[PDB]
């Protein structure tokens, strides 16, 4: 299952288990036994404006 | 503590705490076998006293 969404670069650390911030507790939560790969880039180029 | 560091501190306590339990019992059944010794010898010496 791919699970795409955009956030800020300093949210990204939130996207891990037994994590807690407002994304990880109010947008988008993972288990703490969760299996899996995380993968993220920089689209300031396409996103900005 | 997070998830992840929290399980290395708990194995530790259950891991300690089950092998003291271990320890416990492993003598109790040897102290045992010393009294059965001796409850042998005390019918034996009913019986023959």
């Amino acid at each position: 299952y791919a699970d795409s969404f955009v956030i800020r670069g300093d949210e990204v650390r939130q996207i891990a288990p037994g994590q807690t911030g407002n994304i990880a507790d109010y947008n988008y939560k993972l288990p703490d036994d969760f299996t899996g790969c995380v993968i993220a880039w920089n689209s300031n180029k396409l996103d900005s404006k | 503590l997070d998830k992840p560091e929290a399980e290395v501190q708990i194995d530790r306590l259950i891991t300690g705490r089950l092998q003291s339990l271990q320890t416990y019992v492993t003598q109790q059944l040897i102290r045992a076998a010393e009294i059965r010794a001796s409850a042998n010898l005390a019918a034996t010496k009913m019986s023959e006293c």
